[PDB]
C-alpha cells in the first residue's frame, strides 16, 4: 500500500515529487488531469493535486473522487495555494521543501488502519 | 540508503478509453508496484485529451512505453495488455540500471 498518484500539468514539480517518494520506498504514479477513470485505474492510497490546473477544476476532481472513493479508503492531498476545501487531509502550501512535503505526507498517512498492509 | 532522488522514470502514452489502453495501466503499475517499487517513477499521458503531446515526442500509436531515465532514452512499442511481455521488458531493463558504478573507469 505505498501507491501515490500524482496529478498536475507541470512536469517539474511532479518529477521532483516522483523522485522524493520513490526513494522513501513510495511508488509515484504520474497522470494527467481530466480522467477520473485513470484515477479510478490506478486507485493509490492517496491522491496529491498540485495546481494551479488548467484542463480541470480542482474543486471538481475533489468531489469527483468523494463520489467513487470513501474518505477513509482515499485519502486527498492539495499542493499550491490555500487548499481549504473540504474532502482534503492535509495541504501543501507553495513554495515546498524537500522535507516538509514528505513530513506532510508521512503525517497525513497516519489514518484509517495506520497499517502497512 | 545514502543516496536519494535519484530514480528512473517510465512514461505510458495511451488513450482513455480502449479496454487494452485502460487495463495497460494496470498491467504496469502491478509488476512495477511489487517487483520494482521505489525505483521506477509512473508518467501516463492520455493521447485524447492531449493530442499535440503526442505529436511532439512523434508518438502516433498507443500504448507506448517510453524511457527517460537512465538515458540514453528508448522507446518501446507493443502490446502492454501482456503481463508476460511487460514483465519480461522490465526485468531486463532493472538489470541494466542494477549495473551502474560510479567512476569506474575500468
Amino acid at each position: 500500500e505505498g501507491r501515490i498518484v500524482l496529478v498536475s500539468e507541470d512536469e517539474a514539480t511532479s518529477t521532483l515529487i516522483c523522485s522524493i517518494l520513490t526513494t522513501a520506498g513510495y511508488q509515484v504514479i504520474w497522470l494527467v488531469d481530466g480522467e477520473v477513470e485513470r484515477l479510478l485505474a490506478l486507485t493509490p492510497i492517496a491522491v496529491l493535486l498540485a495546481e494551479p490546473f488548467s484542463y480541470g477544476d480542482v474543486q471538481e476532481l475533489v468531489d469527483q473522487l468523494r463520489q467513487r472513493c470513501t474518505p477513509e479508503q482515499l485519502k486527498i492531498f492539495i499542493l499550491g495555494s490555500k487548499g481549504n476545501y473540504q474532502g482534503v487531509d492535509r495541504y501543501i502550501p507553495l513554495p515546498i521543501h524537500p522535507e516538509s512535503f514528505l513530513q506532510q505526507v508521512t503525517m497525513g498517512l497516519t489514518s484509517l488502519a495506520t497499517s502497512a498492509q | 540508503m545514502a543516496p536519494l532522488r535519484k530514480t528512473a522514470v517510465l512514461k505510458l502514452y495511451v488513450a482513455g478509453n480502449t479496454p487494452n489502453s485502460v487495463r495497460a495501466l494496470k498491467t504496469l503499475a502491478n509488476i512495477l508496484e511489487k517487483e520494482f517499487k521505489g525505483v521506477y517513477a509512473l508518467k501516463v499521458i492520455d493521447v485524447l485529451k492531449n493530442p499535440q503531446l503526442a505529436e511532439e515526442d512523434k508518438i502516433l500509436a498507443t500504448p507506448t512505453l517510453a524511457k527517460v531515465l537512465p538515458p540514453p532514452v528508448r522507446r518501446i512499442i507493443g502490446d502492454l495488455s501482456n503481463r508476460e511481455k511487460v514483465l519480461i521488458a522490465l526485468r531486463l531493463l532493472a538489470e541494466e540500471i542494477g549495473d551502474y558504478k560510479d567512476d569506474d573507469d575500468k
